[PDB]
RNA sequence: GGAGAGGUA
């Protein structure tokens, strides 16, 4: 379900700003997780261009760079 | 911070930190004094409880209350919930170059424009007015321009009409439910105090005029202005994204 | 209720018919408020998953 | 005084603080000796701040 | 029939039902509760007397002395209401109690009084309720709202198949004492019966059965019906009652009386019972399989061996039957069980019971209560007997015992406050009966289950809670030794009492700030019934059922007036005639109806009794004998409206308007509106701003005189007389010659509160509505308050409206207003603000408030006086200096940025011991001059009132007219007069004057002791100066103005007079409303008010015609007499022939702007009467006229509806809503803009408004809205230097609230970092 | 008036035991719904071509 | 800066 399909995300920030922050970080700290900003919500968190709209061409340019 | 009455705010994190330091220093003194095992064991338990109430207060059996039986706010409570960091200061912020007022109809408008009060537009576009005043040479500093716009001379209104010309503003109604809840508009100066709203976008906004209020945000950059004009202008949102049927239906 | 309101709004509802009308309308208003509080959380859940 | 009705003699000290001496305990009620029966002082009963 | 002072303007009352009970005092609950609090109660059960008698006498534990209570007295308050509001201090009376400390002597036996002292001890200052219901707590008028909570008693309830997933209902029963531990019985999913206390560990109910000295035999005797088996010569002759067989299935050869009655395979039919009783059959022959599973009632022992054969409550068997047969047992007692009507809910508990006798049950209870603490025999018995059966530690209140006995169908509504054995037995019996199938559970929404805790009860409870700490301290001090040097002041401290009282009155959840923008808003805020607060449910954890109106609300709680939004039905409002019972429940009046006559005796039925009787409808047509006209009349029997007979009814409603509240009964034609729109109409009628000139509603209900009188806004005469002197600030009444008291003759003086501010920053003032030398009567109004006209409520204006679309300027809900509406200044409203400038005692010493300020010119200081305080009457605008102040190293109090105004009052407060500047003294001597002036004017007018009455008794008995002024008015005593009762009056009347000569010498000195004294201030502040600004907001597009039927809408355009649609006579329409709001929003009542408003102004336009050209009063007396006729058998019935020929031209002068019309709430003007009233005037009888366009000048097709709708102006002004911010201050912990309008803060681009930018492609707009605009501090200063430099471009970086989140997550043991 | 007469008929049927409680209740609901439909149809026929 | 109360959409 949509409550569990978003907390079982490969990113630990798109699931931490959602419900149960405490249960997400402890599960994602003992696992040594690593968010790679492949989404819309965690680019709002960190303050940079969304990889969807007019900022989509930016993120392709930033990806082929590395 | 002070409460302006000579008294300082509680600042619940300092209370938890101070309690942790107090118990830790007392326990260090007990370790130095070679305390009996039961006393130092009780104090170690109290230090454990103090640290647990500092990290996540209330997760253990009983929370601790500072004033009027209200539990203290810990480090984990500054992240959780609606009032935490994530949902209150990061996913949505408080925004400069913005205003708010009651809406009226003004049915003489076109689909791509909205009314905007003279005072609200003068305050919102203040740095642009400063730029134009320094460009036309009326004030060879920022302070003279600030006093000129606070005096509201008969020249800053032409400066407004210059900076308003093709500068869209984003209008947003309070329960923004879909992407038609924020729409760009072109401002028309009004000698009033109410944001006149074209009566065909009320279907999108769900904005009756029985006392509603609406927020105006000024896109700052050049990319933001072009984004407003291209994507968010109300002459582009004539089809609902939920289904191809029109959303500017005559009401 | 087996006795319906046999008076339109052009004529006058008497006291009992207005009380029954208030039953219905208060039900509707409370339902509207709490359905708003529920649908807000529903759409928040849907946005945060997709 | 707790289910025992009794007779008392009631004295007004300073600040109108009444004191009821039992009629059985009459022998501590002595008359004035200063010779100033209309110029006598009035002691504050209980000795608050004495 | 009428007074002299209602003939000024009499409202044409429509309506057909005669009134039998007039509307009571609307503030009865508040005043009656706080009168039950502060009054001497000789019976000692109400208020302070009950608390003192419940606590005192305090007996010491040492055993030598006790402190008993004598009486109490509330002293005079230090101030009264006006300067309590002015200084900012509580209006309270000092409680003074007479305590009587005994001393018992040690040598004498137990009980002997050495000494007994007594003094009047001061304990706590308790706030006093004002003349209205308001408390002045810290200079701000608050109201304590009555609560609606769960009454103590017993409550049978169930959870309807929402537990254990079995789909089964689990009935439970709570016993809730007023003071004690609750006692819960509940049903297990296996139909077991379980008892618990305080929701502790769950125990079988037979535990508490055995704890009351009950064996198994007595338990089965109580809870079960017996079946007798008689073993005889042939095969189990069983006695069998015939109706025990209902709902059973036959399984054998049912034969008796030599007749085969019922064969097997049958359900036992009713006619089988009928024939078995008709043949009188009692004893049956049954097989042995019918005893194979029954349960024996008592114990059966062999008569010879003396050994237990079968125990009590054992399942019988074949061999068990053999063992009882071999032991000479003839009568065998079993229990009548069933699967439907008599379950074995007790036997199963006994088989779950792990105890067998009383002591084991008591020990099991003891171990349930306190784990550990190894049990003994007294430690369990005393615990149980003090748990439920001790007067000290358990108490059902009077209401608790009443509910307990009423729910159990008892008759005695009084008894012991402790539980009884039969009480618990009846509770279990009733709960088992509910489980059986008979009876119903109790619904908690019922108003016979919820109880009102008004102001007096809650304050008394808080006082008693504070008094418990005091009695603990007193018992401590008494139990310490050496008591002979003590007094009842060293042990008792007033700080717990004052703390526990001031905490409740000041800052509680029910002692809340008053809404004060109407008389209506005050008088309806004092009558809320809140379902929240302490001891009540939560605002956001309340279900769908408590929020809904219940059939019990009829006549007690209004169904339509309730707030919308987060709490609907939790802030319910009282009805009109609703009262509070003796026990706190809500009750409503009803006319007692005999055999066939609707009488006029009024019985107040509570919520519980109302279900037993049958009550007729409010509007059932009775005619001249109390006889109903029909034979199928609508009635309510028990929450079910239905048509009953004519001679069946027991009660009838008092009036048609007892269902609605006070604010919802001001809506004309309420019966035509919807319920949602009536709710909105009431909720917005509570918010109207009092305008510049109050204007009556042409169409009203007649519940407006009651509102404007019962609320304390108007100044109302106390004793009838002649108006001696009217001023703009005072009214002087010379009392008549009979109502005037013999001693202290005097006259009345009413001081009118001028332009002071209310709580909602509106202006409240009182204006005299009486002329000079007008005969006023007792109870008549003298000064109109805010928004009242001639002592009747007038919240807004009544304005010429047209229902038509006008070029989209009234598109959705908007309003199009003529410019003549602004020209007449008829919606201009005064708004008074209060600005405070304080002088903090800080480092480098305090700050001076002198005018000397750096970097300000004379253009700024041109308005301040010499002492640095703005001049009174100086029109200041935004950004001026009101009180100059300097920083000790520009702390001047500035006008808020956007408001204007005229400074109308400056109040300066100073601490006790600070030298005051000349401006403070300038106020001080001007304040002190009035104090001398007011008391002298109090005296010399009263002196004029005494000597006039002294001269009055000189009409006979000593008359020398010339001699009265040979010597002046002072010595009218020793003159020649016969020394009789008349001369007794001269030495009595002048004794008041001599008393007044002593009243002058001490009162004026006392007012000197208050004016110059140093006022109490907060620690840190040295002197406070307060500035008052009066602002006139006129009207402008954006203001929200609404009608009385829930039709809001912002004014959209101020459109000039020539553009308004005029009629065929040239009169322009004032307001152009939208017709499209009428069908969808089903408030039809706004149209009939429009037609009736036009009819009302039709009468006022023909009286104007007969007055503009002077016509003889025989024409006016004729037409006004016709206009007060033409009702369809209305009850008004005025007679203009009894008017004294100058009360008509004074009546017709007030009627020249429209004859007011009273339309009672459900007795409205029928539509045929509106047309007939539209026909008396020469207006068209369809209500719609031909209306011409204002601009093109040609005729609008389809004749449009015009009329005079009464339009309010709500307190949502666009001056207070418009906000703007480019750059300003920022929050400290997170570097984001502040929030609000007071703080110059920016809008919130919230979470839900960010999704609507990701739903577009606006990725550059979204980035700048959360980095550059908001949070990133290093790139928003670069933006400001870029915007001014003509370069629209951001260099965003990272927001500063993300780095706060890292430092907070790293402040745990969690390492969060940023990668390459 | 026709609906009131025929519901009086159903009430008389119930008072003589020919119908149960639930059946009478459902019959009253059905007849009142039919009367509501007839009134609505007459009202629309009076309005839409008046 | 936080709690309590009330209100607008
Ligand atoms: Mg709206």
């Amino acid at each position: 379900g949509i409550t569990k399909a978003s907390l079982a995300t490969e990113s630990f920030i798109s699931a931490a700003s959602f419900q149960e922050t405490t249960r997400v970080l402890t599960e994602a700290a003992v696992a040594g997780k690593r968010d790679e900003l492949r989404g819309l919500k965690e680019n709002v968190i960190v303050g940079r261009l969304i990889p969807a709209g007019t900022g989509y061409a930016y993120h392709q340019d930033r990806m082929r760079r590395r | 911070v002070p409460l302006d009455g000579g008294r300082f705010a509680t600042s619940d994190l300092n209370d938890l930190y101070r309690r942790v330091i107090n118990r830790n220093n007392r326990l260090k003194r007990l370790l130095d004094l070679a305390a009996p095992d039961i006393i130092v064991r009780n104090e170690k338990r109290m230090l454990q409880e103090a640290v647990d109430a500092l990290l996540d207060n209330g997760r253990r059996g009983r929370a601790i209350t500072g004033s009027n039986k209200r539990p203290l706010k810990s480090l984990a409570d500054m992240i959780k919930g609606k009032q935490g960091r994530f949902r209150q200061n990061l996913l949505g912020k408080r925004v400069d170059y913005s205003g708010r007022s009651v809406i009226t109809v003004g049915p003489y408008l076109r689909l791509h424009q909205c009314g905007l009060p003279k005072k609200m537009a003068l305050e919102l576009f203040k740095p642009f007015i400063y730029g134009k005043l320094e460009l036309r040479g009326l004030a060879t500093t920022i302070k003279a321009a600030k006093k000129m716009v606070e005096r509201e001379e008969a020249v800053v209104w032409d400066i407004l009409d210059e900076v308003i010309r093709e500068h869209p503003v984003l209008l947003n109604r309070a329960p923004t439910l879909h992407r038609l809840g924020i729409q760009a508009f072109e401002p028309v100066l009004i000698e009033g105090k109410a944001i006149q709203l074209h009566p065909l976008v009320c279907a999108a906004y769900n904005a009756d005029f029985d006392g509603d209020q609406m927020a105006v945000h000024v896109p700052l950059t050049l990319e933001a202005q072009l984004e407003a004009r291209a994507l968010m202008m109300s002459t582009n949102n004539i089809l609902s994204p939920a289904n191809g049927e029109p959303i500017i239906v005559p009401s | 209720i087996e006795t319906p309101i046999t008076a339109n709004f052009r004529e006058g509802l008497n006291v009992l018919q207005y009380f029954i009308s208030t039953h219905g309308a208060r039900k509707g208003l409370a339902d509207t408020a709490l359905k708003t509080a529920n649908s807000g959380y529903l759409t928040r859940r849907l946005v945060d998953v997709a | 005084a707790g289910g025992i009705t009794g007779e008392y003699l009631m004295l007004t000290y300073a600040n109108d603080a009444k004191l009821y001496v039992p009629v059985s305990s009459l022998h501590l009620i002595s008359r004035y000796a200063g010779g100033a029966e209309e110029n006598a002082p009035l002691h504050k009963l209980g000795g608050d701040a004495w | 029939v009428y007074s002299y002072t209602e003939k000024k303007r009499i409202r044409k009352d429509f309506g057909k039902r005669p009134q039998v009970l007039d509307v009571p005092y609307l503030l009865s609950i508040q005043l009656d509760s706080f009168q039950k609090f502060i009054e001497q109660d000789p019976e000692g059960q109400y208020g302070l007397e009950a608390a003192f008698r419940s606590v005192f006498p305090i007996q010491s534990y040492s055993g030598n002395s006790e402190l008993q209570y004598v009486s109490y007295r509330l002293g005079e308050p230090v101030f009264d209401v006006q300067e309590c509001q002015i200084r900012g201090v509580t209006y309270s009376a000092p409680l003074r109690v007479k305590l009587r400390l005994v001393i018992y002597e040690r040598e004498a036996p137990e009980g002997t009084v050495k000494d007994i002292k007594e003094q009047e001890v001061y304990m706590g200052e308790i706030p006093l309720m004002t003349d209205n219901g308001t408390f002045v707590i810290n200079g701000t008028e608050r109201v304590i709202v009555s609560q609606l909570h769960r009454s103590p008693g017993v409550f049978f309830d169930s959870d309807k198949g929402k537990t254990h997933s079995s789909g089964k209902v689990l009935y439970n029963a709570r016993i809730i004492p007023y003071r004690g531990s609750w006692l819960d019985f509940e049903f297990d999913p296996k139909d077991n019966l379980f008892v618990r206390i305080d929701r502790r560990r769950k125990l079988p109910a037979t535990i508490i059965l055995r704890a009351l000295n009950y064996t198994t035999e007595q338990i089965l005797d109580l809870f079960f019906e017996k079946v007798i088996f008689e073993i005889r010569d042939n095969k189990l002759q069983m006695e069998l009652v015939p109706e025990r067989l209902r709902g059973e299935t036959a399984s054998f050869d049912i034969e008796a009386n030599g007749k085969v009655y019922v064969e097997k395979g049958r359900r036992i039919t009713a006619r089988h019972i009928r024939q078995l009783e008709k043949d009188d059959v009692k004893l049956i022959e049954v097989p042995v399989e019918y005893i194979a599973g029954k349960v024996v009632a008592k114990d059966y022992i062999d008569e010879s061996t003396g050994e237990l054969i079968c125990a009590a409550n054992m399942e019988l068997s074949l061999d068990l039957l053999a063992k009882l047969s071999q032991s000479g047992h003839k009568r065998i007692e079993t229990l009548f069980t069933n699967d439907l009507d008599h379950g074995p809910y007790i036997s199963e508990t006994l088989r779950v019971d792990p105890t067998n006798d009383r002591l084991s049950a008591l020990v099991e209870i003891y171990r349930m209560m306190r784990p550990g603490e190894p049990p003994t025999r007294e430690a369990a018995e005393s615990l149980f007997e003090n748990l439920f059966f001790s007067e000290d530690r358990y108490d059902l209140s009077a209401v608790g015992r009443m509910k307990f006995n009423r729910s159990l169908l008892r008759e005695e509504i009084e008894g012991s406050g402790i539980l009884s054995k039969d009480d618990i037995i009846d509770v279990m019996k009733k709960l088992i009966d509910i489980r059986n199938g008979k009876g119903e559970v109790d619904d908690i929404d019922h108003l016979g289950n919820r109880r009102i805790r008004s102001v007096g009860e809650m304050a008394e409870n808080q006082f008693r809670v504070g008094l418990v700490r005091v009695e603990r301290a007193v018992k401590e001090r008494l139990s310490l030794g050496d008591l002979d040097t003590l007094m009842p002041q060293d042990m008792i401290n007033a700080k717990p009492i004052s703390a526990a009282v001031k905490e409740f009155f000041g800052s509680s959840q029910l002692s809340q700030f008053m809404d004060q923008n109407n008389p209506l808003s005050e008088i309806t805020h004092k009558r809320r019934i809140s379902a929240l607060g302490p001891g009540g449910l939560t605002r956001e954890r309340a279900g769908f059922e408590v929020r809904d109106v219940h059939p019990t609300h009829y006549g007690r709680v209004c169904p339509i007036e309730t707030p919308e939004g987060p709490n609907i039905g939790l802030i319910n409002s009282l009805s009109v005639y609703a009262q509070t019972n003796e026990y706190g429940f809500l009750e409503t009046p009803y006319r007692k109806v005999t055999d066939g006559v609707v009488t006029d005796e009024i019985h107040y039925l509570s919520a519980i009794e109302e279900g037993n009787y049958v009550i007729a409808q409010a509007n059932s047509n009775l005619d001249e004998e109390g006889h109903f006209v029909e034979d199928l009349v609508t009635c309510r029997s028990k929450g079910e409206s239905s048509l009953f007979s004519r001679d069946q009814v027991d009660y009838m409603d008092v009036s048609t308007q007892q269902v609605v509240s006070v604010g919802a009964s001001l809506i004309p034609f309420l019966e035509h509106d919807d319920a949602n729109r009536a709710l909105m109409g009431a909720n917005m009628q509570r918010q109207a701003v009092p305008t510049l000139r109050a204007d009556k509603p042409l169409v009203g209900t007649g519940m407006e005189r009651a509102v404007a009188v019962d609320s304390g806004v108007t100044a109302v005469a106390k004793r009838g007389g002649v108006v001696q002197y009217v001023d703009a600030s005072r009214i002087v009444i010379k009392v008549n010659e009979d109502e005037m008291y013999p001693g202290e003759a005097g006259i009345d003086i009413y001081n009118l509160t001028k332009y002071t501010r209310s709580n909602q920053n509106t202006c409240i003032n009182q204006m005299p509505c009486v002329s000079l030398g007008e005969p006023v009567e007792r109870g008549d109004v003298l000064a109109d308050g805010p928004s009242t006209d001639l002592g009747e409520l007038a919240l807004g204006q009544n304005m010429r409206v047209a229902f038509m679309p006008w070029n989209g300027y009234n598109f959705e809900d908007s309003i199009l207003v003529s410019e003549r509406v602004v020209q007449e200044d008829r919606f201009t409203t005064i708004h008074i603000q209060e600005l405070a400038c304080v002088s903090r005692d800080t480092k480098l010493g305090p700050e001076e408030i002198t005018a000397d300020i750096p970097n300000v010119g004379e253009a700024a200081l041109s308005k301040l006086d010499e002492s640095g305080i703005v001049y009174i009457g100086a029109e200041v605008t935004g950004g001026d200096i009101l009180v100059g102040k300097v920083t000790p190293k520009d702390s001047s109090l500035r006008v808020p940025n956007g408001v204007s105004g005229t400074v109308i009052d400056v109040q300066v407060f100073t601490r006790d011991g600070v030298e005051k500047d000349k401006r403070a003294l300038e106020i001080e001597e001007m304040q002190l001059k009035q104090a001398k002036k007011d008391l002298s004017e109090e005296l010399q007018i009263l002196e004029a009132g005494l000597f006039s009455r002294i001269r009055a008794v000189l009409v006979a008995g000593g008359v020398e007219a010339e001699k009265l002024d040979k010597l002046p008015r002072d010595r009218w005593l020793e003159l020649g007069l016969t020394d009789e009762e008349k001369q007794n009056q001269l030495e009595q009347l002048a004794e008041q004057y001599d008393e007044l000569k002593h009243e002058f010498e001490k009162k004026l000195e006392a007012k000197r002791r208050k004016i110059t004294q140093g006022d109490d201030l907060a620690p840190g502040v040295l002197k406070i100066v307060k500035v008052y600004l009066a602002v006139k907001r006129r009207i402008q597009p954006g203001d929200k103005m609404a009608g009385r039927h829930g039709n809001k809408g912002v004014i959209s355009k101020i459109n000039p007079i020539e553009d308004m649609p005029y009629d065929e006579n040239g009169t322009p329409v004032d307001i152009v409303l939208n017709p499209l709001g009428v069908p969808s929003r089903m408030n039809i009542g706004q149209i009939l008010e429009t037609h009736l408003g036009m009819a009302a102004k039709g009468i006022g336009d023909k009286i104007n015609a007969m007055l503009k050209q002077q016509q003889e009063v025989a024409k006016l007396r004729e037409f006004i007499q016709r206009a007060y006729d033409l009702g369809a058998d209305v009850r008004q019935k005025v007679d203009l022939s009894t008017f004294s020929d100058e009360e008509v031209m004074r009546l017709a002068e007030n009627l020249r702007k429209g004859m007011p019309i009273a339309t009672p709430v459900f007795d409205g003007a029928k539509e045929a009467e509106i047309k007939e009233l539209l026909k008396l005037g020469d207006l068209p009888t369809s209500g719609q006229i031909r209306l011409y366009d204002g601009r093109t000048g040609e005729q609008f097709e389809r004749p449009v509806t015009v009329g005079y709708m009464y339009m309010l102006k709500l307190n949502h002004l666009v001056d207070d809503k418009m906000h703007a911010r480019s750059t300003g201050s920022y929050s400290l912990v997170t570097q984001q803009p502040l929030g609000g309008k007071a703080q110059f803060g920016g809008q919130r681009f919230g979470e839900m408004e960010v999704w609507a930018l990701e739903a577009y492609g606006a990725a550059y707009t979204l980035q700048e809205m959360l980095t550059v605009k908001s949070d990133d501090v290093n790139g928003r200063t670069k933006m400001y230097k870029n915007i001014v430099d003509g370069n629209h471009q951001m260099e965003p970086g990272m927001p500063e609230s993300f780095n706060v989140l890292l430092k907070e997550i790293r402040s745990l043991g969690i390492n969060i970092e940023l990668e390459d | 008036s026709e609906a009131e007469a025929e519901v009086a008929e159903i009430q008389e049927q119930f008072q003589s035991g020919l119908v149960t409680a639930g059946e009478r209740y459902n019959k009253v609901i059905d007849i009142w719904a039919a009367a509501n439909d007839r009134v609505s149809k007459a009202m629309m026929d009076n309005l839409q071509t008046e």
